[PDB]
């Protein structure tokens, strides 16, 4: 694995890890993280059906 | 919601 990152990155509010290739990632409306679809679970097909995302730890 | 696609290599 690559040693160091690039600045410019966004981390998965879940695993914490980079953006990678032929991701599909949603972002929550109320605290603006970002996260990987397989790591909430979420496929696009699903979230084709949310009008507006909120992250469970925004859902408590 | 806010999503995205990231391309391939
Ligand atoms: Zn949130
Ligand atoms: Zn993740």
């Amino acid at each position: 694995g690559p040693l160091g990152s690039d600045h410019g990155e966004t981390l998965c509010g879940a695993c914490g890890d980079s953006d990678g290739a032929d991701e599909f990632w949603i972002c929550c409306d109320l605290c603006e993280k970002w996260f990987h679809g397989k790591c909430v679970k979420i496929t696009p097909a699903r979230a084709e059906h949310i009008k507006q995302y909120k992250c469970p730890s925004c859902s408590n | 919601a806010r999503t995205k696609q990231t391309a391939r290599k």
